[PDB]
């Protein structure tokens, strides 16, 4: 690892989603990638607008994505979403 | 705003694309028919607005948006139990 | 998705330029290096593309998305009490 | 009126910005539009992405929009912000 990845308490409910869609192994690869380099260029990685607020994604498959932000200072991402619908 | 005409666009193509990629600002085709303007963009920038077009469409960025105002917390990814969940 | 060359797109550059305004679809540039694979698009596209992620960069489309789903009923505008707020 | 045009009463605080930014002027002219017709090219008229959703806006200056969708069939405006803070 280099960064600490911690998921909102919130966000939970993606997960659930994501394990009754068979989605648990897709999903801890991104956050293999997000503990080793946040930024890398694989995953469908993509800087999203407006960029000057540095929120990012992975896709997890075509339809679902780990929406993400990242603290470099302290080296620790924070995942918002993995589960792309509006609850 | 980065501006050109048709005529030049086509002569300088291969620079351009270069240019919207390497500055990451979109070049603004403007000629004598309007109906006709036109805008290069770099790919990678293409894909950001149009990742970003359907995130917020799904309502997605709005419920990471409330995430971020809330205060449930967090659990570090290791300790989820996912075998409860 | 319409996708061709940059050599190809350099020489129709004319008709590509018509093309993306009267079928309002992007053409997709993608040569050799992905470095300077590029979009063009009609400048009315880009101009509501652009004016679509400003409303959602300023968290405009995340209140009328909540506003559209609520079911606060609604007001004929000319009833509108200006004086009161 | 070709339109009636009307607004979210959720909308209504924004136009208690509207009024004390001394936008209503400008605010009443685009709904002066909208009741005639809500597609003129006029007022910087633009069709929001996803164009299939059918959402529009026009400017009340350089920052602030009126956002609003139409109901076609009944001849109808439904305006949804006219503020374009966040709060």
């Amino acid at each position: 690892s280099n960064y600490t990845v911690k998921i909102k308490n919130s966000a939970k409910s993606d997960l659930k989603k994501i394990k009754h869609s068979y989605l648990k192994k897709s999903f801890l690869e991104i956050v293999e990638t997000l503990k080793n380099d946040p930024y890398k260029i694989t995953q469908s990685f993509e800087k999203l607008e407006p960029k000057y607020l540095e929120r990012y994604s992975r896709r997890i498959n075509h339809q679902h994505r780990v929406v993400y932000t990242v603290d470099d200072r302290n080296k620790e991402v924070l995942i918002l979403s993995a589960w792309s619908h509006y609850d | 705003m980065i501006i050109t005409s048709p005529t030049e666009a086509r002569k300088d193509f291969y620079q351009l694309l270069k240019n919207v990629n390497n500055n990451h600002e979109p070049i603004y085709i403007s000629g004598n028919n309007a109906e006709n303007n036109a805008v290069i963009i770099g790919l990678e920038d293409w894909k950001s607005i149009q990742e970003t077009i359907y995130l917020e469409s799904t309502g997605t960025m709005d419920k990471v948006r409330e995430r971020e105002k809330d205060n449930s917390g967090t659990t570090n990814i290791d300790d989820i139990d996912w075998d409860n969940l």
